[PDB]
């Protein structure tokens, strides 16, 4: 019976299988029948045999294959997938590869086993989706992921049925995508992954001269380099960016060339294909600092061709055009300041004030703490309706908005290098500590106001509250105290309340420097570059294609004669480095 | 270039030729002696318009114990051939009644091709006499056309496993429908 | 604040506002205001903003500078 066969397969004893074929032929049963398969997952005999091995050797496999060929169900026998959601789609070849049995992998390949079978069960998804191990759901990608080069070589060089390296799964990821996915920042992992990546790329180049594997994209539309940048896998991204290959036939696949040297000074070209602004395709630099959500983002800018690109951009826009954007808000602030205040000219400027607010809102909607700026734009609107009405409350709206504008000036300070750290520190304090401290203090103050009211024994509370604020200033006299049923208790409390409000706020400053600014102090320089980078990117985004094309960084270079014969002309950005060591 | 894998599944009443229809498509040889209850784990190569597609053909039967396991063949389905028999009118009316809700329940937003098999038997004297015994007639093409529009069918064709008539075109349209990636989403949440 | 009150009228307000920062001076401006209700919150808010930004300077000075 099925349990007996499963136990026999578990032991590995070929002798116990004797007589199986006569039984099956007499009963006209198949090894793929439901009875023999395990109902829970559809598991067949061969997976059970593969999962158990004695010193990596199981003698039942050839007998199982022989009887499966005898009955004539070998195709169904080897292609039978698991149907459980947990292990959906798994086949014998997946187990054979996972167990590092080269000879068994070769045997299964020789016996017509499907080589493009997918395993899309929930156990094979990424961590985010609840799965445990993700490798691309292909046997070739599985072999590549688990550091098994011989199996990859065999699968790609077998005579019976080769496995196209370009094959894509349901997600659209190719083998390179999976390699990027499983990589991490640990040194050994990055080393092995890089070696596997280079071997795979060269093999694909030899097999497919016309095509370029990295060009292939997934359903989401990511190239391996772009995904590596997004997900934060630093090592593989750095290796992909500085790929250099000596082989002449595959020279076009590498990125960083070396043009000339004059002794201790070298000048090496780099490749900005899919790495620069004003390009229709997504930019790696842009996605690295727009939707990265990577904890290693700060270290991704240290790469040679990445860091310098921003300085070259800095010359064009950074240091010369920040003035203009700053000045625009200064002029808008003046136009608004004229509000409170040549009747015709004054009215024209008054119209210009509403126009400037509307322009700020129009560019705000296009761009979408810009929610603060959104609040400013929101507040502008009500004034026009109430001004047409003649209502008297439009002034309050204008007050809120005006103070918001002068406060927005701080955002302009942030862009400049000198004030870049101070502005960000002020904002962080206003958001992390200051916000929570104010939130708590407001409720505490309201409750203590109620306590003071009780001691005095809505309007009676309003007078007390306003005069208590004056008391905090100290200008106001103690009118409340005189009209109190029990001042003796209140007097100590009133001093105590002031101490508690102040001392908790005094602690905030101590809390801010270490608890909140402790991490800011260390990473401020990295954050400032990020802040500078985001500001630089927005300037280029605003300019139209013609304006962007005016200042495409780097110089076009014909790296060398291509296979077609027309030299490959990447847009390259030269990098100059000198090094006395070596020759 | 690089073959794309599309999953095709066939659902229909028994004895309407689903297994035979796939079999003729697979080896182009009508089995005159032995027909398995199900034809599984086969992938066929087809080219329609400049694209090479590997079509994985699943098969569903419900004679005995297969109905319990039928649902777990629906996931990750790319295209469906809902099949019935032209020489058996009883098959048609059950499609809207029972077959459709199960297909929609387990796998919605999937293309469906409603097909009627064995066009030869509608003109056969034996089948015509048998249906006339109950004051019935073979499923008329007009009824099939009306049904296809009624239940949102992608396309309606007719097959003949014995004569190998229209099989290539039917599966050709099946994969053509499969290659379309639906239309985004409807009434998606925010 | 001048707009809320509704050159010399600004000079009086400015000098008395400096006195207000000291706290010795009385709130003469507030009495002569078209819309004090909005101003009252703002006047406190303005003082907080001036001081808290200056309070941050001390934190900025020790570490950043
Ligand atoms: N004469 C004739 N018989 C057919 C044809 N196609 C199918 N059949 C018969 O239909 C019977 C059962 O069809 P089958 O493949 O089992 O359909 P299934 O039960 O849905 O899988 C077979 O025994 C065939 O003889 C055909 O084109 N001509
Ligand atoms: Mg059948």
């Amino acid at each position: 019976n099925r349990p007996i066969l499963f136990d026999i397969v578990s032991r590995g004893s070929t002798a116990d299988l004797d007589g199986l074929l006569p039984f099956l032929l007499t009963h006209k049963k198949r090894l793929t029948d439901e009875e023999f398969r395990e109902p829970s997952t559809g598991k067949t005999c061969l997976p059970k045999a593969l999962l158990n091995l004695s010193n990596g050797r199981n003698d039942t496999i050839p007998v199982l294959l022989d009887i499966a060929e005898r009955t004539g169900n070998m195709r169904e026998f080897i292609n039978s997938p698991f149907r459980d959601i947990y292990y959906r789609g798994q086949t014998a070849l997946h187990i054979a590869i996972e167990r590092r049995c080269k000879h068994y992998v070769e045997l299964l390949v020789a016996q017509g086993a499907d080589v493009h079978a997918q395993a899309r069960g929930r156990f094979f998804q990424p961590k985010d989706e609840g799965g445990y191990f993700y490798f691309g759901e292909l046997p070739l990608s599985l072999a590549a992921c688990t550091n098994q080069p011989h199996i990859v070589n065999y699968l790609t060089e077998n005579p019976h049925k080769k496995a196209d390296m370009r094959r894509q799964d349901s997600r659209g990821n190719t083998v390179l995508h999976a390699l990027v996915a499983i990589a991490d920042n640990t040194r050994e992992n990055t080393k092995f992954v890089t070696k596997m990546y280079d071997l795979l790329l060269l093999k694909c180049a030899r097999l497919f001269p016309d095509s370029n594997l990295e060009a292939v994209l997934n359903n989401d539309g990511l190239s391996p380099l772009m995904m590596a940048a997004k997900t934060g896998k630093i090592g593989i991204f750095q290796h992909i960016i500085r790929r250099e290959v000596t082989d002449e036939d595959t020279r076009h696949l590498s990125r960083k060339f070396k043009d000339w040297a004059y002794g201790p000074v070298y000048s090496s070209l780099y490749d900005l294909s899919s790495l620069d602004t004003c390009g229709e395709e997504a930019s790696v630099l842009e996605i690295l600092v727009y939707n990265s959500k990577i904890e290693n983002r700060h270290e991704m800018l240290a790469v040679e061709p990445i860091n310098e690109l921003l300085r070259d951009k800095w010359r064009k826009f950074g240091a010369v055009s920040f003035y203009i954007n700053v000045v625009s808000y200064l002029c808008a602030m003046v136009i608004f300041t004229l509000t409170a205040y040549v009747d015709y000219l004054r009215l024209a400027g008054e119209v210009i004030t509403l126009f400037t607010g509307v322009l700020f809102f129009f560019t705000n909607i296009k761009d979408l703490f810009q929610l603060l700026y959104f609040i400013y734009s929101v507040l502008v609107i009500v004034s026009a309706a109430l001004y047409l009405a003649g209502i008297e409350a439009y002034l309050a709206v204008m007050v809120f908005a005006l103070v918001l504008g002068w406060m927005n000036a701080l955002y302009f300070t942030r862009g400049l290098k000198l004030t870049g750290t101070y502005s960000i520190m002020i904002q962080k304090i206003l958001f992390k500590d200051l916000f929570r401290f104010l939130l708590v203090y407001l409720l505490f103050m309201i409750g203590y106001a109620s306590a003071l009211v009780s001691l005095l024994n809505s309007e009676t509370f309003s007078t007390f509250l306003l005069d208590l604020f004056k008391l905090t200033i100290g200008m106001g006299d103690l009118e409340m105290l005189s009209s109190t049923k029990y001042p003796v208790v209140f007097i100590i409390l009133l001093v105590t309340y002031i101490i508690l409000t102040f001392v908790l706020l005094l602690n905030m400053l101590i809390a801010l420097m270490g608890e909140t600014v402790g991490q800011v102090s260390k990473e401020s320089k990295h954050i400032w570059k990020l802040q500078w980078a985001t500001t630089i990117l927005d300037i280029e985004r605003s300019f139209p294609v013609f304006l962007r094309k005016a200042f495409r960084s780097g110089e076009m270079v014909t790296v060398g004669k291509s296979s077609d014969g027309t030299p490959d002309r990447r847009w390259c950005f030269r990098v100059d480095e000198v090094n006395w060591s070596h020759w | 270039m690089a073959a794309i894998r599309k999953k095709l599944v066939i659902v229909g009443d028994g004895a309407c030729g689903k297994t035979c229809l796939l079999i003729v498509f697979s080896k182009d040889q009508f089995p005159e002696v032995y027909v398995p209850t199900v034809f599984e784990n086969y992938v066929a190569d087809i080219e329609v318009d400049g694209k090479q597609v590997e079509l994985a053909l699943w098969d569903t039967a419900g004679q005995e114990d297969y109905d319990r396991l039928r649902p777990l063949s629906y996931p990750d389905t790319d295209v469906i051939l809902m099949c019935f028999s032209i020489d058996s009118p009883d098959s048609l009316e059950n499609i809207p009644e029972k077959w459709t809700p199960e297909v929609k329940h387990f796998c919605p937003n999937v293309p469906i091709i409603l097909v009627g098999n064995k066009k030869d038997l509608r003109n056969d004297e034996h089948t015509r006499r048998e249906l006339a015994k109950m004051k019935q007639e073979p499923v008329k093409p007009e009824e099939g056309r009306d049904m296809a529009n009624r239940i949102g069918a992608f396309g309606y064709m007719e097959c003949s496993a014995k004569t190998k008539d229209g099989v290539r075109e039917v599966f050709e349209m099946a994969t053509r429908a499969a290659l379309q990636a639906r239309r985004g989403k409807k009434k998606s949440g925010c």
